[PDB]
């Protein structure tokens, strides 16, 4: 009695993308039967996979028509599909893989930035500060301490990383500090500005 | 980039967390959805709000655990963001420190008065967009 | 037909240590059977175990006998045993996790050292190297010469003289400290610990001033 | 630390490294083996050569890609130690280039002319002692 492959469980099929941090164990399975029995095979972006393909290789249990990739990383984001066939018929599904790597580490700002600057009395100067960060940072303009500019709903990150002199005088040089900090560290770049 | 807008991936089904222009919060599986791109603002060391770019609302979490994003903000719309030891980040709301921003396994969102740290629901990938 | 819990697939239980990387996903399972079946519990260190217990916590998989620990950390480091049993038995296997934390830099040494030290002339002198590493670096001891006023070579490179070196003929052990006996005029400059590995080098110099 | 002694604990199957008195060289998965500590040295940067402390022989991979420790180093006791991107470590012969140190899932080794990139023999874990 004839029948084509066919998905047993569809529903287990429905989480087409799946994102993990590095190293996570990551299988991709597809349920399906048919008779007489389907093969299974796998494909990396289309290409045919291989478990000398990536360190530690795959896994296939067909047992389950899954495949499962340990510690997984950059290398493995791709598309994987899932080819279940046999005499009358074939089917296949595919899954997105995505690897993320974190960075926690306190905020990172760009070497050279802020810059010291010597201006004109009265003229027109704008500092800037170009910060790195995983988590969500918190950067703050400093002089040296009066706070000149903060991070928030009411200043967004679009504008906070560049700090506006309108019209200096000899009262406004002096150091300048861009600090920036998440939940992890703090950071912090100076720089001066001076008046002539 | 910090700056630019990121979407949230819940460990819990692989939904990105979405707002809705009309406040409703929830999460998809489409990655082309036009309402999960958010802009993550610190509102100091540790602390953010959660803003659905499009929706041009802000991810607040509500005294009986539900979600909903307001048009403007309040003290309800901060969370203690953290990037936990698994490499997932967590979201829990300032207000009602004992409470998690969180996704079920169907795409709706789960009350915090339901959320807690051992669960797959709390936990979010951050990715760019 | 009364039968106590019992190790279905006793072989897949061989592996008692399970040694991996920080993050990596561990899973244990105790594959088992018994009428009326029976249940299925963990234990971390003896204690009684809750998902709660560790961020992103536990998943049992009653399905497979199975406890999976997704991005494991060294918090998690232990002895957990799974607990089968019903009405007329109990068994249970104990597995041993040991998480290991990866470094994969270039060597780190010791801020400070070597020292720089002023010493009379004929003194005897050690300069100091602490070195940390993952992956198994290779330390190396130098002097720096001048070849008249030029302590740099036409390449643009310094003139070197290599003291000691890392290796079978010079262990570790002895690597992190280089004598300097009864010094001289000569002696007098400037040495380095170099010390690198696969991923990148590392290097630390210090002055001798001999008077 | 680099200068203490480690356990290499492989992959496939949780044998440790383990280097005989006579030379035969193998896995054990017993922990507290007699032959499991070893002295890992660098020659240079990313080489070492692998010492078993206990049976004070070298671990060295002949031509044909059979493992064996000699009381005294010669050129094919030295191998590239390499910290792979899944945090697991590698030695792969310096003499013949393209095999690596490596062990069965039944506690033997495997001819290095049959290790490859992708096996979860030659997969190792250095572990404190
Ligand atoms: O699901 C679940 O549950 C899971 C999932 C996941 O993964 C996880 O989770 S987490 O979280 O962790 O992540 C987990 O996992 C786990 C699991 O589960 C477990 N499992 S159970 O089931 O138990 O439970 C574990 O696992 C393990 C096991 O073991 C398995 O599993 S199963 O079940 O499936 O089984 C797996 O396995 C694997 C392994 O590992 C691998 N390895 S590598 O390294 O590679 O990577 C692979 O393997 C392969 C190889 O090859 C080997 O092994 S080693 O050790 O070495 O490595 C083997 O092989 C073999 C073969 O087979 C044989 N063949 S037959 O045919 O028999 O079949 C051989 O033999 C042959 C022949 O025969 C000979 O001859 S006589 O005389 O003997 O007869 C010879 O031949 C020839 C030659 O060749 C020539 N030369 S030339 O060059 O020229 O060519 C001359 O000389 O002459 C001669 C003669 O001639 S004739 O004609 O005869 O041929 O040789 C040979 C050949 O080859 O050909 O033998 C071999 C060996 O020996 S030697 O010699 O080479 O040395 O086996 C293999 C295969 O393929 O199989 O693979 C495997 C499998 O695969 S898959 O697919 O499955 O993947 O896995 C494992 C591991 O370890 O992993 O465990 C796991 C882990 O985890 S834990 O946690 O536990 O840690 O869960
Ligand atoms: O095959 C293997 O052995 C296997 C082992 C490995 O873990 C893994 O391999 S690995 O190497 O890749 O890591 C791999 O795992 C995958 C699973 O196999 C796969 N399952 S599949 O369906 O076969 O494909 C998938 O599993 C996840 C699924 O969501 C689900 O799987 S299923 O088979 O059971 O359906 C399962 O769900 C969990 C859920 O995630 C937990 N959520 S929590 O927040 O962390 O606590 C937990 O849910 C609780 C919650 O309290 C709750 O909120 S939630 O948002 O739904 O989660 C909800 O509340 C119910 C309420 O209780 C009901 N009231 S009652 O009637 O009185 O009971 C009612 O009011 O309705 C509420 C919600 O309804 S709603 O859904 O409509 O909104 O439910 C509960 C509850 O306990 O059910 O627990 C469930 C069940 O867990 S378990 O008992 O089955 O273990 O587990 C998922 C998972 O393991 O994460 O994906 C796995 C790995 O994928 S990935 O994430 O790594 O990428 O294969």
């Amino acid at each position: 009695m004839p029948v084509a492959p066919y998905w047993t469980s569809p529903e287990k099929m429905e989480k087409k993308l799946h994102a993990v941090p590095a190293a996570k164990t990551v299988k991709f399975k597809c349920p399906s039967s048919g008779t007489p029995q389907p093969t299974l095979r796998w494909l990396k972006n289309g290409k045919e996979f291989k478990p000398d393909h990536r360190i530690g290789g795959y896994k296939v249990r067909y047992a389950t028509w899954s495949i499962i990739m340990d510690s997984v990383v950059p290398s493995d984001k791709g598309n994987y599909t899932c080819i279940v066939e046999n005499e009358y018929g074939s089917i296949n599904h595919t899954y997105q893989l995505d690897v993320v790597e974190r960075s926690p580490h306190r905020p990172i700002l760009q070497a050279g930035l802020p810059a010291n600057k010597t201006v004109a009395l009265g003229s027109n100067v704008e500092f800037m500060c170009k910060v790195y960060s995983d988590p969500q940072p918190h950067i703050q303009w400093l002089k040296h301490v009066q706070i000149l500019k903060t991070a928030g709903v009411n200043t967004t990150d679009k504008e906070m990383e560049v700090l506006h002199l309108r019209n200096v005088s000899f009262e406004d040089a002096g150091e300048y500090t861009c600090l920036a900090g998440n939940s992890i560290g703090l950071s912090h770049h100076s720089a001066w500005l001076t008046v002539l | 980039h910090f700056k630019d807008p990121k979407r949230l991936y819940c460990k819990n089904g692989g939904f990105f967390l979405r707002i809705h222009p009309d406040g409703r919060v929830d999460g998809v599986r489409e990655k082309s959805d036009p309402h999960i791109k958010l802009q993550l603002q610190a509102e100091e060391r540790g602390v953010v709000s959660i803003k659905g770019v499009s929706a041009n609302r802000y991810l607040a979490m509500k005294e009986d655990g539900r979600l909903l994003a307001s048009k403007s903000v309040t003290d309800e719309c901060f969370f203690f963001e953290r990037l936990e030891s698994n490499n997932y980040n967590t979201y829990r709301s300032r207000k009602y420190t004992s409470w998690y921003v969180a996704l079920k396994r169907t795409g709706q969102y789960k009350l915090g008065s339901k959320t807690g740290p051992g669960q797959k629901a709390i936990l979010f990938l951050p990715m760019s967009a």
